[PDB]
């Protein structure tokens, strides 16, 4: 997906008193026309087995 | 002759340039905000 | 290739059709739902052509139906599905045509496809209005439908001994009796009809009715029984509706339960006109009466052979509906009509019809005194003109409507994609 | 009371709540109080 | 730690001709051991390769 | 996992321990750690559909363990890049290292209940799409029944 | 070009075994061949998406 | 065990035949649809012999419904269900039998699945053929049921003063009258009718109707209101369904709206019979009229607990339907005459029967004058007999029919694969 | 903000309702059920409480009301432009900037939708987002979509109504009459009433063009007294199995069709008129055709564009725009608010028809009789305004409409408390 | 800004002045109340934007009415406040004005605030002369009063086509 996609995922889950750090955020809002990269997801397992 | 060709005739689309690919990112967060002083809101503890 | 390719093949199309429904306005931007995914994976499975979600999945249905259409037109190509064989056995034929070997071929998954439909049956709630599937598989391999699948009565009819129609009935139920007259047994969507008119009273006591063979195969559940003068919303002359709170109570039985079924109660009631005659047991003497029984009709298990089959069908000529095929050809004639083939196909159809009643005769002659009333879409009337021609015998005609319903219905879903414009 | 009966135990034992109730808030082996601090943060990531 | 920013399968580029062809084209020139014939018929043979 | 504890040591508790009236929260959370069986085992779990699932019938109706086994295996390798030994899961107990069928049986009896996560869930719809094209090519490969 | 019509056409000569305008050379007469390689240049082009 | 087991297993096979619906001819070979992907899981959650993927769901289902009517048959096992202390309370029983040990177990994910029922009634377009599922929980736990379903207002008939019955009425409204007589209100299945009978003109002006505390929860929507003279499809006497264009207009009122309701208009109309009497204006005098309420009906938010806890009856004797029961019992049935059984399980359900109405009365003893005038499928009339033992106190008649009612569903849905052998 | 906008979360929350149903006790334990993961999925593109679904939805609801009762806000909508065209709305409302914003993907939605309308079993209840499109862009309905002809009624020239036609139809004619053409739920009646017999021969009744977009299949054709269940005077259902054959005929049909007959028909009513052909001369007779009645493909339009409306004052449906309502309506009363709402949804309603008529002031003579909610009433009620031109007035219908369904949807889940 | 931080800041305002209520007479030395805490947090937070805790009340408290009074003394400064706008929506301005920054702005913790003001009407005996705050959210959101509270009926009183008056009856 396009980095920008990136920052507003990880950027709106900082929790309480946190932000994304700024090079971070930067350097994945300011990406082009044409850029990829992979989506951020979220690794859960099923505990129960 | 035509048959043939049009038998042999599909198509396909691609990107003139190629997308930039890049890896992923280390997700960091740094603090922000001021905090200020918040008291205990029982008060003080019952002896003994 | 063989039928069975041609169902399996069938069910693929009324399936991608089922799975289109359930996306129509559930395919948003964020969301690959699972609906999508397996309308995805079975265009796929139909025109290898179109994989991925990129396709435009018109183009591929559209060549698809186009080249059905040219096939089942053209009698030299189609000719091998119209011949005795093909309907009443699964050898592989040795046909080779595009079309055929392109789209028609094994599709179902063998053998939990099977098991699965068998465990339908004795589903709850089956599909209320089922696929042309089902029927396919009922009128050419004499399978058996589910158990609690509603059925419109009058759909059932066919003509017996007595009556020689059921909806004629009604000019007749119309007209004052000149004197007492023998019983009468009619079917409306919702309900069954029975019952004596006289222009005189009939006195009390216990009357008997023999259920019809079509009907003797019909079940109601939640089913009300009452006296009534309409039928079919017409108004039932020589029939009295009047009753007193003080009257004596009227029942009657059914061969299958040992208990007496009440009439003109709140009660909701069970019961099967399998098995037997209907014992009526007027309370009160009345001036001629008809019973109304309202519900929700259905099949006995595993009877409905009869019907699907043309087993019930006894006289010569009778009344015969299209096993609601009319109801499914709405899409492709309103396509047809769009591109102004209406005309050409309806010759096609014709001689489709031709050939196919040709080959189910020795010798190899269109019968004489074969002429058609209706065009190839209004199934109902041209089943009853090959069910009426007094030169082959019964059976060779059942097979003709059967064999020749089974190429109306996979008209129905191959060619609603057409067109060629 | 059983809690838990033997039947669904991988030990034999009924599982009352007299087995239970002595030990810590006296809550039910069955249902055990959680400590719940980190909770608010969790539910917010998506996290169980 | 708990996003993941990993690509499951990372594709790579091909060119046309790197397809997998499918189809055999033969070219043939019939005509006959019987008549003598001048037009003989081009004809193109396709089969599945 | 088992110790034994002697409750007459939390006398010298009530008398000794000096409370310190504050939480030293110094450390920090390794949060996630400890995945990785359960992540093999769920694989395994879902390899073994997506297997019997095309077969159209349980895989040990027609086949030997050893044999399921082997392609749950190599398939489940694929997706960690790890060699994988299903058998190892599946024993009575820590003590002895004999498989059991009894086990892997009850560990099949509970099907899948979540989504595959995503990383892995992509690898595999992807396959299944490919192996659904890939089938219908069947009719054109040179094998005829008879 | 197609007449004085510029246009940008599938490099077929590349496409060895495909090269439908060498596969077109088989037909009988002088003219078939050159109309249908005519038709190859106005069917196998790069067209705008 | 619990009953909320019994219901949550119910469900389940409930949505085990619903994703076998699904699936029916939509089994491919190269794709495995999540429909099937979900029967897959619930068929393995049920098997108990079976490790992974069940080869053939057949057997296992089977297995299931011969151990449940096994149970069912005998008062020794069932016996625990039939006391008042399992149809009131969530109380875990201590009763080991191999069956309520390996199918009955809790199978809803706590608390999701109440919000999502929740959410429901809330919805659009909800199903207007419910499960079972939501009636017991109507039945049983007096839980809402969806804002938007719509029923059939006959069904919701129970006997008022005025009136002891609702199809009973047919008979007397068919036979001209001798004077003025009182208001009726019946109800067909898809229309509310309600006037005044007379030999002689009525004048014009108002008249106040009440509404009766069985249709005092309806409502209706995209409804028609005009004169009419048939009820069921039966001619109602003394009533004229004339007028005029130059007739002055005829108009009602609800105390639920501050607009007049035009009457004989193409308008379709939105009123609720919640609040009180509805007062129509005869705009012209007419020698007996009938007003006619065609359209949607539903039963108002909240209120669908007078229906389902059976607290719309206040007479004694009293009409009462059956909660559509006898519409899913079907299958079971048919499979019960498939094997003889039918007659031995009827049996056996006299007993449950006999033996639960016996829990249900201190001194523990059957009550003196009960007979059933019918078989334990023909629920209507067996829960009219129950309702009509005035040697009983009322609510417990209540409670006898309502925990009756939960025991036949169970049978109606656990029952259907049977095939004892 | 876009009009599309709307439709599209419209769309959505219709989507949301419809997933709702299908997981409704098919939650259970060891199981993630496909449609749930999509209910899931589909709770999550809503708010910009994963836990409980009832919330954010409540939330929505709650602020949906908040704006469809203040003109201020939901003024851009009352605008002749919103409804005309898809151009992006300069307006800052918290609501819409939250939840209205473009929802469907695209060009693959449509796709499958066409795809649809040549399916084999369409949706028998349709949701409203067909609808709304079927008024708004008048875009088509399914090909084998039923419909129950007597909504598609429309006023004529010699009928003014039908049902009000009923009780007329049921007094003994003075003489012979002039012939009816009435609709019912499930079919359609037709014929010429007397007091004395009618001879044997040909008979034309020309289709009025609100029924000339039927078609029916499936379809029994005989002859009745009963209109809506009330008996149809000077008329006769008598026949005797020697009475000479009674067809008729249809042009876009080259054969004859047979009444009182037991054979299943399939015909379109759209080529001009019915040619029925009287065997036996009849004491005053009614045609019935009882089957299952579908508009016949592209001329939807004509209904959902209130174009098949000729006359004035005319009889119309609501376009089953009042079957939705009842849930919300529900939750009005049971905050009590049924009043409060009927009186802003008023000033909406006549806000709006001042944006389109010039000068800007509500007309003269525009009484409402009923409330905000019945609309078929209100709708003819707007439709009977001899000031305002008349397609000016369709406008107003079609528009009012849209926005009555898009209440219908999104207040739902209300609750202030 | 919003109308809702206004009536939040109030909220609290009127919050301070109850513990100020429930603090009096009840502050002994050595002993630090539970309200008395209460009362001092919320003094924190009144001016937050100056301090992280505060020593006495009485000077913040002033320089913020006095403040206060110089406000909606010019329509130049609390104009914004005065629109058709500002009653009906919740959209946050921008007012560059040193009171508004200062102490206008969200006190109350959403949504668990709510939560318990619903909870409330359902309460046994609520407050028998309630808040201001309770007033300002019905006049202005319409939101319900609870249940038990009393009211005295003459003040419902308006006036009917029947008896134009109560008092004058």
């Amino acid at each position: 997906c396009h980095p920008t996609v990136v920052y507003n995922y990880l950027s709106s889950r900082a929790p309480n008193f946190l932000r994304l750090d700024d090079q971070v955020s930067l350097k994945l809002t300011s990406a082009g026309i044409g850029t990829l990269m992979p989506r951020p997801v979220v690794q859960l397992l099923d505990y129960d087995l | 002759f035509s048959e043939l060709r049009n038998f042999f005739t599909g198509d396909v689309v691609i990107r003139d340039d190629p997308f930039d690919v890049w890896d992923g990112v280390k997700a960091t967060y740094i603090p922000i905000g001021v905090h200020g002083v918040r008291l205990d809101p029982n008060g003080d503890q019952p002896p003994l | 290739m063989s039928r069975q390719m041609w169902l399996d093949t069938s069910a693929l199309l009324e399936a991608i059709s089922e799975y289109v429904v359930r996306c129509n306005g559930d395919t948003f931007s964020g969301l690959t739902t699972g609906d999508f995914n397996a309308l995805s994976n079975m265009f796929t499975q139909l025109s290898v052509s179109s994989a991925g979600y990129v396709s435009d999945p018109r183009v591929p249905l559209q060549t698809m139906s186009n080249m059905f259409v040219s096939f089942i037109t053209s009698t030299d190509r189609c000719g091998y599905m119209l011949r005795k064989t093909w309907f009443n056995s699964d050898t592989k034929p040795t046909v080779s045509d595009d079309f055929i070997t392109t789209y028609i071929r094994p599709r179902l998954q063998v053998p939990m496809s099977d098991t699965v439909r068998q465990l339908n049956n004795l589903s709850l709630q089956p599909s209320a209005k089922p696929k042309l599937y089902e029927r396919q598989n009922a009128i050419m391999k004499g399978l058996d439908i589910p158990y609690s699948e509603p059925i419109e009565p009058c759909k059932l009819f066919r003509s017996v001994a007595g009556q020689t129609g059921n909806i004629p009935m009604m000019g007749i139920l119309a007209t004052p009796p000149a004197a007492q007259q023998q019983p009468f047994f009619v079917a409306e969507r919702r309900r069954i009809l029975f019952g004596i008119r006289s222009n005189a009273a009939i006195p009390a006591g216990a009357y008997q009715f023999v259920v019809p063979a079509w009907a003797s195969v019909l079940s109601v559940t939640g089913a009300y029984v009452y006296f009534t003068n309409s039928f079919f919303g017409t108004i039932i002359a020589g029939v009295t509706a009047t009753a007193t709170a003080a009257d004596a109570a009227t029942t009657f039985t059914v061969p299958t339960d040992a208990n007496n079924l009440p009439v003109q109660t709140d009660s909701r009631l069970s019961f099967s006109l399998g098995g037997g005659n209907i014992n009526l047991e007027l309370g009160v003497a009345k001036t001629g009466f008809c019973v109304a029984i309202e519900g929700e009709f259905t099949i006995l298990a595993n009877r409905s052979q009869a019907y699907y089959t043309l087993n019930s069908i006894t006289q010569t000529p009778t009344s015969i509906d299209d096993f609601d095929v009319s109801d499914f050809l709405t899409t492709f004639l309103s396509q047809l009509r769009a591109c102004g083939q209406y005309e050409i196909f309806s010759d096609a159809m014709d001689q489709l019809t031709n050939s196919l009643i040709t080959n189910y005769m020795d010798p190899p002659a269109i019968p004489a005194g074969l002429a058609f009333t209706s065009p190839w879409f209004r199934f109902s009337e041209r089943a009853r003109t090959i069910l009426a021609l007094q030169n082959v015998d019964l059976n060779i005609r059942k097979l003709i409507v059967r064999h020749l319903w089974v190429i109306t219905s996979l008209i129905a879903v191959f060619g609603r994609y057409y067109r060629p414009n | 009371e059983i809690l838990i009966p033997a039947d669904q135990t991988s030990y034999g034992a009924n599982e009352t709540r007299a087995l239970s109730a002595p030990y810590l808030f006296g809550a039910p082996i069955n249902m055990l109080a959680p400590d719940a601090r980190l909770s608010t943060y969790k539910r917010d990531l998506a996290l169980p | 730690q708990s996003v993941v920013s990993r690509t499951p399968i990372p594709l790579s580029k091909i060119g046309l001709q790197d397809v997998k062809k499918l189809f055999d084209i033969n070219v043939i020139k019939c005509g006959s051991s019987l008549r003598i014939v001048d037009e003989p018929q081009v004809t193109f043979i396709v089969s599945y390769a | 996992l088992h110790q034994s504890v002697d409750p007459q040591d939390l006398l010298f508790g009530v008398f000794g321990i000096v409370p310190q009236y504050q939480i030293l929260n110094e450390a920090v959370p390794d949060f996630f750690a400890g995945g990785e069986d359960i992540l093999i085992l769920q694989l395994i779990r879902a390899v073994y559909d997506t297997l019997s699932n095309k077969l159209g019938r349980n895989p040990a109706d027609i086949f030997h363990l050893e044999e399921v086994f082997k392609v749950i295996e190599e398939i489940v390798s694929v997706l960690v890049q790890q060699k994988i030994d299903v058998r190892k899961y599946f024993t009575e107990s820590m003590r002895s290292g004999s498989f059991s069928k009894p086990r892997w049986d009850n560990f099949l009896r509970r099907p899948v209940a979540q989504r595959l996560p995503n990383l892995y869930s992509v690898i595999m719809t992807q396959a299944d799409h490919v192996y659904n094209y890939m089938t219908q090519l069947t009719h054109i490969i040179p094998i005829t029944d008879c | 070009f197609v007449g004085e019509l510029p246009v940008k056409s599938v490099t077929l000569n590349k496409l060895g075994d495909r090269n439908m305008d060498a596969l077109a050379e088989h037909l009988l007469f002088e003219h078939d061949v050159v109309n249908a390689q005519r038709e190859n240049r106005i069917f196998y082009q790069r067209k705008s998406a």
